[PDB]
RNA sequence: AGCUGUCAACCGAGCGUUGAUCCGAGGAUGUCCGAAUGGGGAAACCCGGCACGAGUGAUGUCGUGUCACCAGGCGCUGAAUAUAUAGGCGUCUGGGGGGAACGCGGGGAAGUGAAACAUCUCAGUACCCGUAGGAAGAGAAAACAAAAUGUGAUUCCGUGAGUAGUGGCGAGCGAAAGCGGAGGAUGGCUAAACCGUAUGCAUGUGAUACCGGGUAGGGGUUGUGUGUGCGGGGUUGUGGGACCUAUCUUUCCGGCUCUACCUGGCUGGAGGGCAGUGAGAAAAUGUUGUGGUUAGCGGAAAUGGCUUGGGAUGGCCUGCCGUAGACGGUGAGAGCCCGGUACGUGAAAACCCGACGUCUGUCUUGAUGGUGUUCCCGAGUAGCAGCGGGCCCGUGGAAUCUGCUGUGAAUCUGCCGGGACCACCCGGUAAGCCUGAAUACUUCCCAGUGACCGAUAGCGGAUUAGUACCGUGAGGGAAU
RNA sequence: GAGUGAGAAUGCAGGCAUGAGUAGCGAUUAGGCAAGUGAGAACCUUGCCCGCCGAAAGACCAAGGGUUCCUGGGCCAGGCCAGUCCGCCCAGGGUGAGUCGGGACCUAAGGCGAGGCCGACAGGCGUAGUCGAUGGACAACGGGUUGAUAUUCCCGUACC
RNA sequence: GCGAAUUCGGUGAUCCUAUGCUGCCGAGAAAAGCCUCUAGCGAGGACAUACACGGCCCGUACCCCAAACCAACACAGGUG
């Protein structure tokens, strides 16, 4: 069958200048499947990376709408999640800068 | 991944064991390719193969 | 004026004619009345819609 | 031996002789909305109960199932109140939506023609509505015909015929009989004129009344009516059937007609039939075709030569095979180059139609022909009065069918049909039920065809197609 | 055998002319100059004056639209002109809530509706209920931030 | 990066007390929450506090009296 595992949720991390403005401040950004929740993502990140996180902030980014001769094109909707680790301050080396 | 000749002659505890390990491998491989460190597809496909057939054999021997 | 519950009688439609013999669609609604007639010999009787023809037939008893 | 679908390439990552990809059969996975059905709702989104498990120091949390409505049976309970009913519970089995046309059954107009227009026609057309099927409805005479010692269920074509007819006798509308054809099965029974049982409802001269010779033991099928339910035995045209009295009767046992003894009348069980998924009883018990289908395999014969030639599939010339000289492409008109065609073959698994061995069901308590005489065979029906429909039939002299409303018959010397109506003769038996075969239709699939179109044509759509776009609508609707 | 012969039907669809380089270039506020980028500068960028609104022509919200927001690239197509510019087009980035707005709370007008009533049929009503805010119950500020986001992020202090 | 002073007075609302008071007639919603009372239970609940903990989903950019909404336009119009 299928069992319940917390790390069936994370899609990817996102790299941006704002993402680095947060990485300097012990706050991280992750790409998360839409049907998730902050509690699930919190438990997932804690279990996978052995770091005790404080709170998680999530946002929905509506897809853009790109021109093409074939017709009206729309990309997929994505959900980004903002996570902030505690004062313990354990960097995630798997982020790869 | 493994031959049906072995799979059908092996027992309940062992397909439970490969069930848990295959869920664990689905977990790992799907999310290294999610992180972007992984490249190819056939791994998710063959672990899908394993989970599908083990669940099929589970209900088969449960009914029979 | 719709249907009596036993013989299944529904209203038919026809045309009225004048002395000048002009057609016009009209309606015939069957004679049905709400009456409460005995079903079992103990004397109990329940309100059902029965047409006058059925009542004359006596398919429901009187007491 | 190649492969990772396309626009659409391009990279990169790789899989295969252990046979990857590709095509077929079966199986599972199958988010959410949508009959949507745990409840709600602005469709793809919000909110819970119940049982079993994971995790925390507990909670929070996380997975798996279950929870709509209606109808029809089963069990419990029984309110106003006592019997008893509604309602209330628990569990199974069914239905809900979609589909191009075909069909049955109800509803149902106008533009038009009559050179106007009301009868009429347009027309039971369009459209709306509720049904199931692969076809449906109809279907065994209460049908025709007219003296022939005739046809013989239903269905669908060609005739009969634009004829007899109907029609402000105008516009117009329009048969039937008979004949020739397609297809066959003139086919089995239920239910009231006796009885056994589950019965009750009632009583009792509770004893000489009940069993089919003789002797003997014993102790309400109400006496009489009404109404319903349950059953052997009567479903008919020369017109037909039993409450009782006359003739041959192809096994046997028991219990009965309130009892035991020859005669007369019914029911249960052993063995020839009749058949059966049938429409005349219904549920079950298990079986082979190179029939087909969803898919594949083999499948002949010139690198021929020379020339225009970019390239020949072209021109000429030899010799090509052919049970295959259909069709496309390859640098130009190719059966000799390939895709392939005649012809053979071929399926592990699955599905629809066609035979062959446990088991099931019925009766041989029955059957065949023979001489007189005393409640049943379909009811609020046939028919009648009025009011309307549909057969050509538009109240005309108007039969036949149906319906609304009132009345209302017999059970055979009874009826209605035989185109307002009847005396004598002539042909069929109404109110109950179903039944294959010929027919119509094609959303879908396969194989083909075309003196059908070749981009303003052909479906609106050979291409982002019911897309863009317009309209908030039902919708309209492109060009390329 | 014909969808078989066009010059017209204020014909149909496509294309192209003159009127013609003619009118107009969308207000009651108005600019000019310098330096800078650029191949090209009144129109873009930066500096100084002038002009106009200032119960707006400023700053926020709801309904509505959905990426027009910011950054980088380019100016055949669009902006009634050229345009380095743009709400042009290409790529990337950007929306952080127990306390702000709705659901887990409840109702008005009104909608749906088990049973039920009526209705040939399709249906129409409305009871128990369930929906339905434009309403009611229930929990914040100052400052700071980069090139775009702030009562959301951070600092400081609290609430229910 | 550093960082001074941070008071008096007066004017003053259409804002708050105010869902108030006074007067008029044309006489001014509903339910949830909240407080309390009992019916039907019951052998362990009631009030404070040190402590670690657990609080769902969705909107959140931009425009918004306009060249971004409705007017076919980057429109002298309309929009709470
Ligand atoms: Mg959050
Ligand atoms: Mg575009
Ligand atoms: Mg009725
Ligand atoms: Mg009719
Ligand atoms: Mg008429
Ligand atoms: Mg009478
Ligand atoms: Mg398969
Ligand atoms: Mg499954
Ligand atoms: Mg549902
Ligand atoms: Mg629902
Ligand atoms: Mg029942
Ligand atoms: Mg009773
Ligand atoms: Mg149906
Ligand atoms: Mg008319
Ligand atoms: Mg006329
Ligand atoms: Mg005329
Ligand atoms: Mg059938
Ligand atoms: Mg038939
Ligand atoms: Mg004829
Ligand atoms: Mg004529
Ligand atoms: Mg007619
Ligand atoms: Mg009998
Ligand atoms: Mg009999
Ligand atoms: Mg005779
Ligand atoms: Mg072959
Ligand atoms: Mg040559
Ligand atoms: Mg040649
Ligand atoms: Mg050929
Ligand atoms: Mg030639
Ligand atoms: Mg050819
Ligand atoms: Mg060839
Ligand atoms: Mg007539
Ligand atoms: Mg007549
Ligand atoms: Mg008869
Ligand atoms: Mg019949
Ligand atoms: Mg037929
Ligand atoms: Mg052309
Ligand atoms: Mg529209
Ligand atoms: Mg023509
Ligand atoms: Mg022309
Ligand atoms: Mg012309
Ligand atoms: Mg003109
Ligand atoms: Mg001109
Ligand atoms: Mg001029
Ligand atoms: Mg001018
Ligand atoms: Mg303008
Ligand atoms: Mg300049
Ligand atoms: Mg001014
Ligand atoms: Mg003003
Ligand atoms: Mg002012
Ligand atoms: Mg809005
Ligand atoms: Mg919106
Ligand atoms: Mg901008
Ligand atoms: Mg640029
Ligand atoms: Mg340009
Ligand atoms: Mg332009
Ligand atoms: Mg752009
Ligand atoms: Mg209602
Ligand atoms: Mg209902
Ligand atoms: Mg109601
Ligand atoms: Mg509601
Ligand atoms: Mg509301
Ligand atoms: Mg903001
Ligand atoms: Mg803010
Ligand atoms: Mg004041
Ligand atoms: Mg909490
Ligand atoms: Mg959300
Ligand atoms: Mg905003
Ligand atoms: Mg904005
Ligand atoms: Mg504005
Ligand atoms: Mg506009
Ligand atoms: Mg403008
Ligand atoms: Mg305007
Ligand atoms: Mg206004
Ligand atoms: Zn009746």
């Amino acid at each position: 069958a299928t069992i319940t595992d917390p790390r069936d949720i994370i899609l990817a991390p996102v790299i941006s200048e704002k993402s680095y403005g947060l990485i300097e401040d012990n706050v991280y950004t992750f790409v998360v499947h839409p049907d998730s929740n902050k509690t699930q993502i919190k438990i997932a990140i804690e279990k996978i990376f052995d770091v005790k996180v404080d709170s998680v902030n999530t946002a929905n980014r509506q897809g853009k709408r790109k021109r093409t001769r074939t017709g009206f094109g729309k990309r997929k909707s994505t959900k980004r999640a903002i996570v902030k680790l505690a004062a313990g301050s354990k960097p995630i080396d798997l982020f790869g800068a | 991944g493994t031959t049906p000749g072995e799979l059908r002659e092996l027992t309940d505890d062992e397909l439970k064991d490969k069930l848990r390990e295959s869920k664990e491998e689905l977990f790992n491989l799907r999310f290294q390719m999610a992180t972007g460190q992984l490249s190819n597809n056939r791994r998710l496909r063959t672990v899908r193969q394993e989970i599908a057939r083990v669940y099929t054999v589970l209900r088969e021997r449960e009914l029979g | 004026a719709a249907v009596c519950d036993i013989c299944g009688k529904g209203p038919g439609f026809g045309k009225s004619v004048s002395h000048s013999h002009r057609r016009t669609s009209r309606r015939w609604n069957p004679n049905i009345q709400p009456v409460r007639a005995v079903t079992r010999p103990g004397g109990n009787k329940q309100r059902i819609n029965a047409c006058t023809s059925c009542i004359k037939a006596g398919k429901v008893s009187r007491a």
